[PDB]
């Protein structure tokens, strides 16, 4: 009978977020990002996925 | 649980 | 993503700067068949643009923030193992010894 | 109790056993 | 006999419209809270 | 020769599945989004392209 | 150690089985913090 | 009357400290974040810090 | 006082207890090593031309 | 006696990091760069470095 009372949301929010570099670079041998994830005061996130 | 899924 | 800290790692929100250093060494990012010592044939790599993902549970407002206002705390804290959780030495051995 | 997150075979709420709290997973062990 | 090219007119859209992605649900924008980052702009397929 | 790529997926023998579920997870046979206040109460045609 | 007798130049892979905790938490709301260390072998 | 200093030399080239507007703002606190009184013994323990109560090892956390 | 042979190094580590490197920590620009002299570029390394 | 308390960090500072670029952009007389250099709660930077 899997339950309703606060599970999942009606306040329309996303269930992937892809993220886009700074720190683009070029080496001979190597490469650099960085990304500014933002999550956000809630919807926690599991960091595996 | 004899059940198509979840 | 295989580091032992944010392999299985929850969490909490803010703003948060996740740096990368990848490789474009041609050599430990492919693998022959027959032991194709690399690098002098011709092998190259070239990357195009590198994007992350995530994917975020949506748990309510409420709930969420009886998890979050639960899991900042001292007692409440992540705490992960290295599997194989070693430490390796390296030792060289010259010839025929 | 938190009744209310757990997914209910019926009435009684499907709560696991202990062992499913943490882990133990070294290199032999 | 040279009659000349027929001409057109290569000029940006009026209000500059099309150039930002409207209703393409997936495509949208937010301007959102720094800090709490939920949509406060959410769109349809629908509503021109 | 140069060349480009061709990429392509073969799914037998099983069916695609979408659960009627808010957060589409197989918690129960029941979901949160079957028996909520909004499709438990009014009547509703789908379209499906 | 005492191996058979190579050709090639080679190495040994001592693997010395410690300890590993990673304790982190996050104390303010977007502030992360880690407190780790193996525990033979340690950075100290 | 209402609004001037009484003063008898009318432009004066150098001002007194008293009747000049100072500036005295509130005591900035200042909030430290880790006291390093039983921090430096975690380290010496031999457990490398990383990130940043405030902190889980110790406590306290005083500021000035 | 004579030292002319200040130039032919490569790379210098220091090992407490065979463990931890020394100056640890993350400190400086490559910390397991003291690179003293690299011959390749990298992501650009190289002092006073 | 070169203090100790509070003079040297502890806690995983790297020393010198290198920033990065975003959107480098070119004209045939000039070059453009664009920086978003940033320290954070510490590590006082002297800008004459």
């Amino acid at each position: 009978v899997a339950p309703t009372h606060d599970v999942t949301t009606d306040r329309s929010q996303r269930l992937t977020l892809r993220f886009v570099p700074v720190d683009r670079e070029d080496t001979a041998y190597s490469y650099k990002v960085r990304f500014t994830l933002a999550v956000g005061d809630n919807r926690v996130l599991d960091m595996a996925s | 649980a004899g059940m198509y899924g979840g | 993503q295989k580091f032992f800290a944010i392999k299985n790692l929850l969490l909490l929100p803010g703003s948060y700067t996740y740096e990368w250093n990848f490789r474009k060494d041609v050599n430990m990012i492919l693998q022959s068949s027959l032991g194709n010592d690399l690098r002098v044939d011709g092998a190259s790599v070239r990357f195009d643009s590198i994007n992350l993902y995530a994917n975020f549970f949506p748990m309510a407002h409420n709930t969420a923030s009886t998890l979050e206002a639960m899991l900042r705390n001292d007692t409440n804290d992540q705490s992960f193992n290295d599997y194989l959780c070693a430490a390796n030495m390296l030792y060289p051995i010259p010839s025929n010894a | 109790n938190f009744a209310s997150l757990a997914p209910r075979h019926g009435s009684r709420p499907f709560m696991g056993t202990w062992n499913e709290i943490g882990t133990s997973q070294l290199n032999g062990g | 006999q040279a009659a000349p090219n027929r001409p057109n007119y290569i000029g940006f859209r009026d209000n500059f419209i099309g150039l930002m992605y409207y209703n393409s649900t997936g495509n949208m924008g937010v301007l959102a809270g720094q800090a709490s980052q939920l949509n406060a702009v959410v769109d349809l397929q629908d509503r021109n | 020769v140069p060349s480009l790529t061709q990429k392509k997926f073969l799914c037998d023998r099983t069916m695609w599945r979408i659960p009627f579920s808010s957060n589409f997870m197989s918690m129960g046979a029941l979901t949160d989004l079957g028996q909520n206040m909004l499709y438990a109460n009014s009547a509703h045609a789908l379209d499906m392209t | 150690f005492e191996v058979d007798p190579m050709d090639e130049p080679t190495l040994l892979y001592v693997l010395f089985e410690v300890f590993d905790v990673v304790r982190i938490h996050q104390p303010h709301r977007g502030v992360i913090e880690a407190v780790y260390l193996r525990t033979p072998f340690s950075a100290g | 009357a209402l609004t001037s200093t009484p003063r008898s030399q009318l432009n004066p080239p150098n001002w007194p400290a008293v009747q000049v507007y100072q500036e005295n703002p509130a005591p900035t606190t200042v909030l430290l974040p880790r006291d390093a009184e039983a921090e430096v013994q975690m380290t010496n323990s031999g457990a490398q810090l990383a990130g940043g109560g405030r902190s889980s090892f110790t406590p306290r956390q005083a500021y000035l | 006082g004579t030292f002319y042979l200040n130039h032919t190094f490569k790379k210098v580590s220091i090992m407490f207890d065979s463990s931890v490197s020394w100056p640890g920590n993350d400190r400086l620009l490559t910390p397991n090593e003291f690179e003293i002299k690299r011959t390749v570029d990298g992501e650009g390394y190289n002092v006073a031309q």
